[PDB]
């Protein structure tokens, strides 16, 4: 039997409304140490990777552990009926077909539940080693948002270049090119309107903004966004969840024959 | 010259 | 000879919004009492009847009792083109094809007139004796509005059960089921915000989420609605506008045939 | 070549944002004396003729005159992702076939470049001569966009009544009729000109509201509109975009065979 | 299992 | 009835 308790629901509603958009059906991995989920879209050129930890959670049982099949969006459905300053508790028997979703409002006069059919699914679940990038940049959430939203009204495809002084988006398209530039931001103390760099070399890639703009819907989750990348390797999106843990989104390059 | 790439070709499957 | 002047014209405004998207064509009747509305929509399977008494109205002059015939899109249309802090008056002539509309501005700078036409239609008015019903529930508008809104995100009907602990509303779809409780307010808010049920006999009845989405339309009007019904019973959604009258939401129920 | 920074960018947007519903591709003269753009749409029903002088950019510089097409959509488009608080540079070489913008913003930390293509139109210039009016009404630029939207639910057509008094604005549909009668005020106000009225001869005129809802794309330009007209002459609605210049819209009446 | 109607339960007076 | 009229009515065209 699996149990899970997390007043924070908003954590749940965010993320799933950054996942019901790229992944339909996705397993859930739960262990005693906590939540993971990994699971590739259907052209396999990006990956998510969710982890939640055990410790994030207000209570945590979980004696068997568990690999549920879902539904993203019958899973976010469900979840747009419960308010934002709502408690959100989690349950599903051993061998169950099914998972219950109860929410608690804030006064305690409203108490909500639901039923949701799994499913058996075969993802494909691929092996990712831990390892260190050539440049990891940290900038503001909504200004990642805003950059890869106003080039996708350019081209198809943008080609990002790191380097220590800052950051660069470049895309071209029938109606012209456009660069746009974000200078090292050490001059203000606040981490949240600032822009940090961690480089050794620098790196320049391609990809498609098709799966950033997707990648981005995780916005309301954190108020930084980290990107990391070395040569010739995906992309890591990467959202720090508070306290619970991280959610990151690789995304495939392009590469030149 | 431009390609697009996929996961596979840099990761690897369980088992 | 009808005229009639309202300062706090919003209202007027609200109550169209509340009617255009259901009801396409009523038919208003002005009497020395007020002003009634009972119509049908195209389905046949809810009504709406809406009342709004002389008292509420600034000034009221009705000689003549008419019983006219209005096309509820276009007079929002209409009501769309009046600022949210005017004052509108509507007249009439004895035995009249057109509805006079003037909005005067606070400033009285702009005044503005429209004339719509009016058109003589087949109102089936039915009739609905006063009866009293085994449960009665006021909550606030908003929240009745969002649960509608969630439970047609799950299923396209909902089954509401109340007793004397509460109310229930549950609904089942594909991806599975969902209820949603709400208690009657024991916390003693006494700020309005609180559910309070009054029964007679338990009641679980089954009704169509498509239309109570519509019904929830009217919530700018009031700040709670009251819903009442018995067993086997339409079930009737009242939003009270504020001391001048109301507007009820009468829905046929699903029933079930045993095979 | 041709350099032009301005700090208030925000009105390029506005300016974009009255133009590319109505005209879709114009021709941008660039002399010493400013910037013009003078065309028709596709109906040849109305003009429209932007003026913005030099004075007001903060730095300016064109040394041969140009004529470039461009295709306002685009542009638009390209302006879009700039900052309402941004300053904006425009730049272009003689015998070149792309125009640069630049957008920087006030922190001084983020910079944007963009290169549209140009095209050779075939623009159809007409003259406008200077004349005096029989009727000049000033008013709120939103009061005007609101009668218009207000009489556009209700006919296709308006009829503009000027007298001494005041304006009326009558338009007729299926629905019904409506009239919307402005009166002469106390002359207390300011940036809420209560409708200003110059009258030589009363003057009462048709039009088509399409063509006025799409003037009134240009409201956030000017705090307040000019409507210009005598008997059987294009009405002209001026907007006075602050210090630059201004953006006129000539309107043909209609008459009666 | 039937969508009733207001004219099942009312009459037209 | 009434017919809308265009500027090259009233205003002449240059090149």
């Amino acid at each position: 039997m699996f149990e899970a308790r997390l007043v924070q629901g908003s954590i749940l509603k965010k993320v799933l409304e950054a996942l019901k958009d790229l992944i339909n059906e996705a397993c859930w991995d739960i262990s005693s140490s906590g939540v993971n989920l990994q699971s590739m879209d259907s052209s396999h050129v990006s990956l998510v990777q969710l982890t939640l930890r055990s410790e994030g959670f207000d209570t945590y049982r979980c004696d068997r552990n568990l690999a549920m099949g879902v539904n993203l969006t019958s899973m976010s459905k469900i979840l747009k009926c419960a308010g934002n300053e709502d408690i959100i508790t989690l349950r599903a028997e051993d061998n169950a077909d099914t998972l219950a979703l109860v929410f608690e409002a804030p006064n305690q006069e409203k108490v909500s539940d639901y039923e949701m059919k799994l499913m058996d699914l075969d993802v494909e679940q691929l092996g990712i080693p831990e390892q260190e990038y050539s440049c990891v940049v940290k900038m503001p959430s909504g200004e990642f948002a805003r950059i890869c939203r106003d080039l996708s009204h350019i081209g198809d495809a943008v080609v990002i270049s790191c380097a220590k002084d800052g950051v660069k988006f470049s895309a071209s398209g029938e109606l012209g090119n456009g660069n746009i530039k974000l200078s090292q931001t050490s001059n203000v103390d606040k981490e949240e309107e600032a822009v940090t760099i961690e480089m050794n070399e620098p790196v320049q890639l391609t990809f498609a903004l098709r799966y950033l703009n997707f990648f981005t819907k995780a916005t309301p989750l954190s108020s930084t966004v980290t990107l990391s990348m070395s040569a010739d390797v995906p992309l890591v999106v990467e959202y720090k969840i508070a306290d619970m843990g991280h959610l990151k989104y690789y995304l495939a390059p392009k590469i030149e024959d | 010259k431009r390609r697009q790439t996929s996961m596979t070709d840099f990761y690897h499957s369980k088992r």
